[PDB]
C-alpha cells in the first residue's frame, strides 16, 4: 500500500520589466528635448516664411518701377 | 575672414570660422588658442534659445585639450565648467571624462580602455576625438 499522491504549488515568473526603467527615462528625456527643438524650429520657420513673403512685394515693386522707367526713357528718347 | 565677419556683427559665420581655426590649432598641438576659442564659443552659445543645447559639446572639446596639458588642470577646468553650467553635470561627456580621470589617476590602462570602448559602442568616434584619446592613453 505504498501508493503515494501529490499536490502542486505554482510560482509566477517576474513580469516583463526591470529593464524598462533605465533606458526608458533617458528615452523620455531625449524625446522631450527633441520636442522642444521641433517647437523652436517651427517658430523660426514661420518667421522666415513671413520675411520671404515681405521680400516678395518689394521685389515686384522694383521690377515694375524699373520697367516703367526704361519704357518712358525709350519713348522720350526717340 | 572671422575678423571681417565679426566686424559686421555676423556671429554665426565668425563662430564657424573660429571653430575651424581652433580645430586646426589643436591638430597642430597649439592647445592655448584652441581652449580659448572653445571657451569663448561655448559661453556665447550658452545664452541662446536655439544653440544652448550644443553648449556642452564645445566645453568637452576644450576639456580634452586640458588633459593634454595636464591632469589636475583638466580636473579644475571640469569643476569650473560644471559650476558655470550645472546642466553639464548630467551629460555623457562629463561622466566619460570623470571615468577617464579616475582610471588615469592610478596608472590603470585597462579601465581606460573599457570605458573608451563602452562609450564608442554607443556612438562612433571621429578622427579628432580618437587621435586625442590615443595621445592621452599614450601619455600613461
Amino acid at each position: 500500500d505504498m501508493r503515494n499522491e501529490l499536490e502542486e504549488m505554482q510560482r509566477r515568473a517576474d513580469q516583463l520589466a526591470d529593464e524598462s526603467l533605465e533606458s526608458t527615462r533617458r528615452m523620455l528625456q531625449l524625446v522631450e528635448e527633441s520636442k522642444d527643438a521641433g517647437i523652436r524650429t517651427l517658430v523660426m520657420l514661420d518667421e522666415q516664411g513671413e520675411q520671404l513673403e515681405r521680400i516678395e512685394e518689394g521685389m515686384d515693386q522694383i521690377n515694375k518701377d524699373m520697367k516703367e522707367a526704361e519704357k518712358n526713357l525709350t519713348d522720350l528718347g526717340k | 575672414s572671422a575678423d571681417y565677419y565679426k566686424g559686421e556683427e555676423s556671429n554665426s559665420s565668425a563662430n564657424k570660422c573660429l571653430l575651424k581655426v581652433a580645430g586646426y590649432a589643436a591638430q597642430l598641438e597649439q592647445y592655448q588658442k584652441a581652449i580659448d576659442i572653445y571657451e569663448q564659443v561655448g559661453t556665447s552659445a550658452m545664452d541662446s534659445p536655439l544653440l544652448k543645447y550644443s553648449a556642452k559639446d564645445y566645453f568637452f572639446k576644450a576639456a580634452l585639450c586640458h588633459f593634454c596639458i595636464d591632469m589636475l588642470n583638466a580636473k579644475l577646468a571640469v569643476q569650473k565648467y560644471e559650476e558655470l553650467f550645472p546642466a553639464f553635470s548630467d551629460s555623457r561627456e562629463c561622466k566619460l571624462m570623470k571615468k577617464l580621470l579616475e582610471a588615469h589617476e592610478e596608472q590603470n590602462v585597462d579601465s581606460y580602455t573599457e570605458s573608451v570602448k563602452e562609450y564608442d559602442s554607443i556612438s562612433r568616434l571621429d578622427q579628432w576625438l580618437t587621435t586625442m584619446l590615443l595621445r592621452i592613453k599614450k601619455t600613461i
